[PDB]
Order: structure tokens, then sequence, then C-alpha cells
């Protein structure tokens, strides 16, 4: 969850409560490089539920 | 053999920071004693690793 | 990754899985902190000509609400047609 | 210049796992067993 | 549907749920009173308050609607009608995937007649208003405040309500507990006036007077 | 026109009936939320409080508000008895802490410009 | 399209009625359990050495409000108001005269930190990139007092973090 | 663009609390199949309405 | 720049102190009045006035878009010099 | 038919092992309490003409499944439960009698928006 919370703050600046999506799209583009690393989060992430 | 290499690690880091005295002064002060590369130091004395 | 080889394989026996591959903690394989500039697009609406507001204004094009019905031998009918039923997935049917 | 924006790389990411995986271990029920009473066995004796 | 910016319309849905409107009115002619579809497609249903469980257990039960599933029930301050409160329900049928919307009004004084024979989520709906609009629910199994705080006076969401209340909380060392005095602001509200003296949507010009 | 659905009470005769009813189970139960909320008034203080509220709306004359307000009172009923209230919120009646408000030309006149 | 999460049926032969049985004798998946939790008393924590070491933070980040200027030294705000007007706590006051050289220049900008919600709408408002959600989060205080932000303290703030808080533009600014 | 993505839906049988854990668990590892999707087919343009 | 008051105060750029009589300088009491030393006014009114050749001047405060809203400055009257009013930059016609 | 199911898939819902069986006792119900109902309403009209669809669906099909697929309805038990909720519907809309002209017109402007 904590480095979810990167991938909010590296669009909108607030780790939570981003305001981000908005009447007509969204604020901001994605920064470059976002998708390399939730393309890592998501490669590694099924492992972890088979933990739990 | 591989925990001889790693003991070595462990007593490197004792000299990497300056002997016994300068080794137990990051440990209390910060609770590591990792090693790092210098990358610089600012006018206040803070050092940067 | 500073793991030695003897933890390697007892995680991994423990565990039941090759941890090494899909570690937790990221490392080097993340993206630089420092981006080159981006040159973002334009929309569609980025013209010099033949691009009068009039003509794709939404807000104008909304009207009031039809009015079907006011105080002031059909065949029955539903809200819409029934529902299809769904099928069942065959990447894995059955968990 | 040209368009630069956060886009997939050209062919494409690498799969992504997403199905459960939960391996199959340990011996026989019957293996398991026999051990078990085997131990009482020689410690008994 | 090939304008970027400009939401497409569905012409099929508009027809589909135009007919059905004019369905509810043939078979319920002695509570409805306005039947109306909008341009994004939503149809809503105005009744008269005295036709809630008759039309609800109908739309619930009949084979060409089956709207099972009460998905809200709320209310909306209009002072300037005499009967100030709009009671709105939407329903939610998944055998057709489909959703109607069905109004009804009352006053400060006049009660509704609880839906909860009909659906059993509308308990705390019902409880809700009641909190917050003061509308009461008859034959309701328990009529009680829910979101406001205990022994509250007023209906907050009325738009005659201030925003910040009449009354604030604080802790009195004297007495030894929090109590109530009235309010006062270091910072007043600010209202801001916002509408724009231009007209911007001819399509709802309200006749003249 | 005049012709509106009741709540309860179809004239003033059958509300005030509820009225009295009301304060038959609020006088009862003033004895039991001193001694169960451990407030520090009397009984009597409290019996005089419950006039008091009663006595404010001496004036009505509606059936249908009369019905609301009975309505409102066994709400507090139920939960004074209940315990879902609590000593704060059973001593704001009291208004202990609001010191006088002055209420004669000449002190609001000394004060400010209200009325 | 729909799966099913709990709808298979046991076998019933001997070696799996056997082998059932040993999981609930012997407590197979228990003890299976009792692995994960040592295959990660192996593992490197994620914990980092706070202060000593601080979480990742982005050039977006919306943190403790200053007031910039131009090079020059000239307060880039023009009392305009509109940061005002979008506050969606009203957390910002506002009161503007013309300065001696008869520049629109404020005489209040006051921001109560404890009505501000951190939201980046008065940074998005500006016109002149004057008021700006800076990097640092690091000024919790003693007293609600020193919370509620003045004209000068915010000037402090931009004359205490311009350095950082131009680099951060500069790395955001084409996508604003 | 939920109808370009291509997901399965857990569904119960028994109707209790391991059912649903059962689903939600399951959700997870479908919203990991969604995101794969929709990093591979993210488009260019705009990420608002071009009408100010 | 930052004056001091006869009571010893400091004196803020919008002209902001606390008169010998006012009760709420006891807030400062054991603590400190925050002004900012660098007064705006004064540091751009240090800045050079800027020669150009034309009747028409434009300024964006610098930067491009972290500047201010592109404005057009007319320059024909030689009794002032053209000022910005965003960036507070002065110009001036160089005779031709 | 064939080989009875082992369950519906939905909770609280109960095989039914004479599916066709309990259908036309329940459509043939629904008809004779619609006869009750006068002829011009069409609450009437249209209830027969749906549940008379419905009948002549399950006496021209045997097989449970096909059945299920040409009613529309989700599972047959699916189909029963509705088939009595129409029933508990018609004999409520007797008592109610909704065929009935407007009991009142709303006021001038109660339907207006925006005011
Ligand atoms: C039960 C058995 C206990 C004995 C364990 C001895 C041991 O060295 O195990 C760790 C050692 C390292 O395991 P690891 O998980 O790979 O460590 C991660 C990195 O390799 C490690 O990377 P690194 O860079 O951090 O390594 C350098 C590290 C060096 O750390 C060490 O040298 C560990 C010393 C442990 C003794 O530097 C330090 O932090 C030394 C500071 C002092 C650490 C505290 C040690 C207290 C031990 C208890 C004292 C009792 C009095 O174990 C092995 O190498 C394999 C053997 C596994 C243990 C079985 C021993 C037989
Ligand atoms: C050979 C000559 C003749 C002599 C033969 C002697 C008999 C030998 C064969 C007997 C087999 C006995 C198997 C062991 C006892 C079975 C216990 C049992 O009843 O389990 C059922 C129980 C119940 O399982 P359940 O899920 O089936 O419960 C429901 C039971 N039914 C369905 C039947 C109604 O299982 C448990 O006890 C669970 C305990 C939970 C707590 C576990 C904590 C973790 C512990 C992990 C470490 C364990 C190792 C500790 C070692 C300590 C070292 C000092
Ligand atoms: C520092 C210390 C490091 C060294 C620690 C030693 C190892 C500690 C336990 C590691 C756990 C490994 C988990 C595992 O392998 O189990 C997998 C497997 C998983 O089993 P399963 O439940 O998934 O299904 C497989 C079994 N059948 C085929 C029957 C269904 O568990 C076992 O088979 C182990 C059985 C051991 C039983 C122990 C209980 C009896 C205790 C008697 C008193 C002693
Ligand atoms: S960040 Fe948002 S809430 Fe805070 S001052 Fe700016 S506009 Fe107001
Ligand atoms: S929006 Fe910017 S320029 Fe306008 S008043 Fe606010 S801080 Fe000053
Ligand atoms: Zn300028």
């Amino acid at each position: 969850r904590e480095k979810m919370f990167e991938f909010y703050e590296r669009v909108s600046g607030a780790r939570m409560h981003a305001a981000y999506v908005r009447p007509g799209g969204v604020h901001q583009d994605l920064p470059l490089g976002l998708m390399d690393d939730i393309y890592e989060f998501s490669k590694n992430f099924s492992l972890r539920i088979d933990e739990l | 053999m591989e925990l001889l290499q790693v003991l070595k690690r462990g007593l490197q880091q004792v000299s990497g920071h300056g002997g016994l005295r300068g080794y137990l002064r990051v440990l209390f002060r910060a609770n590591d004693v990792r090693v790092g590369t210098l990358v610089g130091e600012d006018k206040y004395g803070n050092k940067y690793y | 990754a500073s793991a030695t080889r003897f933890i390697q394989w007892l995680r991994n026996w423990a565990s039941g899985r090759d941890l090494q591959a899909k570690l937790q903690l990221r490392y080097q394989e993340i993206s630089k902190r420092t981006q080159p500039p981006p040159k973002l697009p334009v929309g569609p609406s980025h013209k010099l000509s033949n691009n009068y507001y009039c003509t794709r204004d939404g807000r104008r094009e909304a009207m009031p609400p039809s009015i079907v019905m006011s105080s002031q031998e059909k065949k029955a009918v539903s809200p819409a047609p029934p529902i299809k039923r769904w099928e069942l997935s065959q990447d894995e049917p059955y968990l | 210049s040209k368009v630069k924006q956060d886009m997939p790389p050209v062919g494409g990411y690498g799969p992504i796992d997403y199905k459960r995986n939960l391996p199959r271990r340990g011996l026989s029920g019957y293996s398991m067993f026999a051990v078990g009473i085997g131990a009482l066995l020689f410690g008994y004796w | 549907d090939t304008r970027p910016t400009v939401r497409p319309r569905n012409d099929v849905a508009h027809k589909q749920l135009s007919a059905f409107g004019e369905y509810v009115a043939e078979i319920l002619p002695k509570y409805v009173q306005q039947v109306q579809v909008s341009c994004f497609n939503e149809l809503e249903i105005c009744i008269h308050p005295d036709g809630v469980i008759p039309v609800l257990t109908f739309l619930r039960d009949h084979s060409n609607a089956q709207f099972k599933s009460l998905a809200d029930l709320t209310a909306v301050d209009i002072p300037t009608r005499q009967n100030r409160f709009e009671i709105v329900y939407n329903l939610l049928s998944l055998r057709f995937n489909s959703r109607i919307r069905v109004k009804t009004y009352t006053d400060e004084l006049t009660p509704i007649e609880s839906s909860v024979p009909v659906y059993k989520a509308a308990n705390w709906y019902e409880r809700e208003i009641w909190d917050m609009f003061g509308v009461f629910f008859a034959n309701h199994p328990d009529l009680r405040r829910i979101l406001t705080d205990y022994g509250f006076e007023g209906h907050p969401f009325r738009k005659d309500f201030p925003l910040s209340g009449y009354v604030e909380l604080r802790y009195d060392d004297e007495v030894k507990r929090v109590v109530a005095e009235p309010v006062e602001l270091a910072q007043e509200f600010r209202k801001f006036d916002l509408n724009s003296p231009w007209e911007a949507f001819p399509a709802y010009r309200q006749p003249p007077e | 026109s005049t012709s509106v659905k009741p709540i309860f009470s179809r004239d003033m005769n059958e509300a005030k009936r509820r009225v009295r009813e009301l304060y038959r189970a609020w006088y009862r139960e003033v004895p039991n939320t001193v001694h169960l909320f451990q407030l520090d008034i009397s009984v009597k203080q409290g019996r005089d409080k419950v006039r008091e509220m009663f006595k404010k709306n001496a004036h009505i004359t509606d059936p249908r508000v009369v019905d609301l307000l009975v309505i409102k009172g066994k709400m507090e009923l139920e939960e004074t008895i209940k315990v879902w209230k609590q000593r704060t919120h059973v001593m704001r009646f009291f208004h202990e802490t609001e010191a006088p408000r002055p209420k004669d030309f000449l002190s609001k006149f000394y004060v400010g410009h209200d009325p | 399209t729909y799966k099913y999460v709990n709808l298979r049926e046991p076998s019933m032969d001997m070696k799996s009625v056997t082998d059932r049985a040993a999981q609930t004798l012997l407590w197979t998946e228990l003890i299976r359990g009792l692995g994960m939790t040592l295959s990660y008393l192996f593992r490197e924590p994620a914990t980092i050495n706070y202060p000593f070491e601080k979480g990742p933070l982005s050039p977006r980040f919306r943190g403790e409000h200053a007031l910039r200027r131009y090079p020059s030294g000239e307060e880039r705000c023009i009392a305009c108001k509109l940061c005002e007007a979008v506050c969606p706590a009203q957390a910002i006051t506002i009161e503007a005269e013309p300065r001696a050289d008869g520049s629109r220049r404020t005489t209040r900008y006051d921001i109560d930190m404890t009505k501000c919600i951190y939201c980046g709408f008065c940074q998005e408002a500006c016109p002149v990139d004057a008021i700006v959600e800076g990097p640092n989060f690091e000024f919790s205080t003693e007293t609600h007092e020193e919370l509620l932000y003045n004209k000068e303290k915010l000037l402090n703030n931009g004359d205490k973090w311009e350095a950082e808080i131009a680099a951060n533009i500069q790395a955001d600014y084409l996508y604003r | 663009v939920y109808d370009q993505v291509e997901f399965d839906v857990p569904i119960g049988s028994r109707g209790d609390c391991y059912d649903r854990y059962l689903c939600r668990v399951e959700e997870m590892r479908q919203s990991i199949r969604i995101i794969s999707q929709c990093l591979n087919k993210m488009p260019p343009g705009e990420i608002k309405v071009d009408d100010a | 720049g930052v004056r001091t008051s006869p009571t010893g105060e400091k004196v803020t750029h919008t002209g902001q102190v606390y008169d010998d009589g006012d009760y709420r300088k006891v807030r400062f009491v054991g603590r400190q009045k925050e002004v900012n030393e660098n007064f705006a006014i004064d540091l751009i009114a240090e800045q050079p006035v800027s020669q150009v050749g034309s009747r028409v001047i434009s300024c964006d405060g610098g930067g491009g878009a972290l500047g201010h809203p592109r404005v057009y400055i007319n320059l024909d009257k030689e009794t002032k010099t053209g000022t910005c009013g965003y960036c507070g930059l002065q110009f001036r016609q160089q005779h031709h | 038919a064939g080989l009875l199911k082992k369950t519906t898939g939905l909770v609280g819902l109960a095989v039914c092992e004479t599916p066709h069986e309990r259908l036309k006792i329940l459509y043939t119900k629904i008809l004779d309490v619609l006869g009750h109902i006068p002829k011009n309403a069409a609450y009437r009209k249209y209830t027969e003409q749906i549940t008379n669809e419905k009948l002549s669906m399950v006496k021209a099909e045997p097989d449970v499944k096909k059945l299920e697929e040409r009613l529309q309805g989700g599972q047959i038990e699916e189909v029963i439960l509705q088939a009595e909720n129409e029933l508990s519907l018609a004999r409520k809309m007797i008592q109610w009698k909704p065929w009935e002209p407007l009991v009142e017109e709303p006021p001038a402007s109660q339907w207006k928006w925006p005011i």
C-alpha cells in the first residue's frame, strides 16, 4: 500500500487525497516513468497475495 | 565460507567509520553502522551518503 | 539482495517460492528520479480553422426533460430487454 | 520537436501473473503416518 | 458520435424508457401525475404521496419491472414550493438492467407512508430524512435521529438552517463537562456571489411572467 | 383546502391527551435519571424543567404541530431512558454556563447594538 | 464472465481421505503457515532509519505554503484574489491596497493552515506562480497560533525554500 | 473504458464471510489483470476535455 | 527597509506597528515579531530602466511560462517610464 | 427434464423437484385473480398477456434448461418466485384499485424545475 501511495503522490502530489480525477478528465498527465514502475509493482504483487 | 565473508564486512564497517570510537558514535547517534560513499557536505556540518 | 546463499535457500524452502526473482524491496530496476523534459500533445480543438465552438458545445446541446405524460391492443413492455445470462470464465471457471 | 508522453514500451510490457499459485507440497498421507508410527515403536522399545 | 468533446446520445434507451413510462401511467392512473425522460436517458415518475406503497410494490413485484433494489431514498428542500420537500426513490432492476426514479412531495406537517414494507433498506434512509429534513414517515419500526447529536434541535439540511448552526460545544472546567453555547465564529463564513448576470442555457429559459 | 392528512390526533382534545400522557412518563423518569446519570440537581428541579418545556409551547392550537412535538418528546425519552444520552446532554436543558443575558433596554444599550 | 470461488467438491478415494486426515491430525497446513513467517524473518526489513533516512517524494508534493518572488526580489502576487475564491476551505484571507509606487499589492495575506486541505488549487489558480505548496512537511508546532500564517511568514518561507521550490517547478511546469 | 478490458467476476455460493473473503482476494487478482491491459493499451493524446 | 518605532517594534512592509498603548504587543513578550527584511518596494527600484527602440514593448517577467501573463507597454510618453503591472520593471524608449 | 440441479447458486433458494407443475399452478392462479379485476384495467390486460405467454412456454417445452432460456427469467426457481410475487401484487391491486382516476392533481408548480 505504501508503494501505491507513491503512485498517487507522483501524479498528484498527495499520498491519499489526490483530487486528481476531475470533471472532464484528470488534472495532470502521468509523469514520465510512472507506468514502468507500476508494471514492476504489478509483476511482483500476485506473490504477495499468495503469501496472504 | 559465506559466514566468514559476512563477518569481514562487519569489521570493515568499524574501520570505515574511523575505529571503535567513530563506530560507536554513529551507532548511538544514528542506530545504523553502514558505510557509504560521501556525496558531499554542507555548510552546517551535515554529511550526506 | 544482500542475503547469503544459505539464507536464500532457507527462506525459499520455508515459503516454497523463488523469492529472489520477485523481491518486495525495490532496488535499481525503478525509474530514475530525474527524467527528461516532456512535450505533451494538444487536443482535437487546437485548430486554426473549422473550429467554431458552436459546433462543439456540449452544454448547449442539453435539452429539458421530455414530458411523456402529464396531468395538465398494445403489447406489454419492459424497461429494457431482459439481461443476458453470464458465461463461465474459460481462463479458470472454478478457483 | 516530437511529442513525448508516458507511454507503453513499443513491444509492450512483459506478461504479468495474476492467478493463484499455491504449490503442492509434502509427503503422502500414508508416508507421514508410517513415520509417526515408526518413531513411537522405536521410542517404546 | 464523432464529436470528441460531446457526450454521445443513445436514442434506443430513450425510446425504451419512454414507453415504460407510458406503461406505468396506464397501469397506475390513480397516483401518477407526470412521467419524464431526460436527455441523458433517465426515467422519472412523479406521483401523489398516497401511492408510495402501491407504486413501489408494483415496480418491485411486476414481472415487467422487477425493481428489487432500493439504491437510494432522499429528499430535497425547495422552499418556494408550498410542499417544500421532494421525496425521491431511486430503484434498480437487475433483471432488466434499468433504473427508475420515483418522486413525490410533502410538507413540514404532512406524513408520508413508510416504504419499509416494500424495501427493508428504507428503514435507515427514512430515519435520515426525518433527522435531516424533519419529514415524518408513518408506521416506521423505529423513527429516531441517526446522524445528528443526541438532543440536537433542528433539521440541518433544510435550506433555512444556518450552515454553522445555532450552538457550539466546548469543555468547561467549572462544571467538568462538555457544554453547548451559542455559536460565535472568529472568522465569519464569507458568502461569495458567483452567479453571472448573463444567461447561459437558452433551452431552459423560463417563460416571462 | 383546509382538509389535511393528520399525524395521529384528529382534534386538539385527542392531542392534549397525548401531551398529558407524555408529561406522566417524564415525571416518573426524572427520579431515575437523576440517580442513573448521577446528576447534582434535585428531582424537583428536573420536574420543574419538564414543566417549563411543556409551558414554552403553551400557545399552539394546531393538532398536527402538537403531534410532532409529542413525537419529538417521546424520542428524547427513549434516549434518556436507554442512556443513549450522556450527562452533558441531560444538563444542556439547564444552561448552567451561560451567564444571564440582559433583558432590559438600558442593559442592552450599554453592551451592544442588538434589539 | 464469472468464476466460482468456492464450489469444488473433494475426492473420496482412500488416498485423498487419508491425506486430509493427516492434515487434520498432523496439522500440515498450519505448519505451512509457520514457514511463511519464518521466511519473512530472514528477509531484509523494509524499515528506513528516519530521520537520517527520508521517504521518497516527487516534485509535485503539496506541503507548506510559500509566497514567491520574481528574480528582482519583487513579490509575484498582484492581489487578484483567485486563490481566495477557489480555496475549498476558505482558508485564505486577502486585503489589498495601492502601494506607494502604485503597484497592486497585498496588505494582508493570511492562510489558516488548520483550515487548509493542502489541495493545491491555490497554486493552480495563481496566474503568476506566486503561491505554492512547497516541499516541506516538517513544520509541526506546539501551539495552534503558530499555524495561522500571515504574509511575513509566507514570504520568509519562500525566501527559505526558494531554491528547492524553483527547481521542482522547473521539473513539473511542462505538465501544468 | 471498462468494456474494453477483460476480467472475471468472483461469485460466492454459501453467502458467508469466507466466500466474501475469497471474492475480495480474487477481485484483487482481476484488478492486476486489468492493470496489465491498461498499461499496454494506454492511448496517446490529451487528458482533459479540450473545451475550456 | 525595516525601521524601528520609538517603542522598539519593527515596522512591516505594510506599515503595521502597534502603538504605545496597544495591549496586543504582549504577544511578542518572550517571543518575536516576524518581519521579512527584504522589502519588495526597495528591491524593484534598484532594477535599472531598460532602453528599447520601439513605441511598444512586451514583458513576460522572464522564464516564459514561469513568469506572468504577457502584456504590452506603451512608451510614447517621455515624461515617464513604462512600467509593468505585474513585475514592476521599467522601460524607456531610446531616442532614435 | 433431466438430471436435477444440485444447487440454484443463490443462497436461500431451494431447488424445486416439480418445476413445471408449480409454474402451471401459479400462473393459472394469477389468471383467476385477474378475473376479479375490472376488464378495462390495464393491469389485467397486460398481466394476462405476459402470463399467458409464460404459461404457453411451460406447456410447450418439457426440458427445464430449454425452458429457462426461453423464459429469460434466470433459473426456473427464480421464475417461480417471480410468479408468487405477481400473485401477491395482484391480490393487493384489488384493494388499492389503482385503475381509478387520479386522486388529486399536484399544486401549480410542484414539478417545475428550475424554480
Ligand atoms: C503404534 C502402536 C500403537 C500406538 C499408537 C499411538 C497413536 C498414534 C496415532 C495418533 C495420532 C494423533 C495425532 C496427534 C494428535 C491429534 C491432535 C488433534 O486432534 O488435531 C485435531 C485438531 C482439530 O482440527 P479440525 O480442523 O479437524 O477441527 C474440527 C474437528 N472435527 C472436524 C473432527 C470436528 O487440530 C488441532 O489441534 C489444531 C490446533 C490449533 C493450534 C495449533 C498451533 C500451532 C502448533 C504448531 C506446532 C505443533 C508442534 C508442537 C510440538 C511441541 C514439541 C514439544
Ligand atoms: S491548498 Fe487548497 S485548501 Fe490549502 S490554501 Fe490552497 S486552495 Fe486552500
Ligand atoms: S492567486 Fe496568486 S497573485 Fe492572485 S492573490 Fe492569490 S497569490 Fe496573489
Ligand atoms: Zn512584467
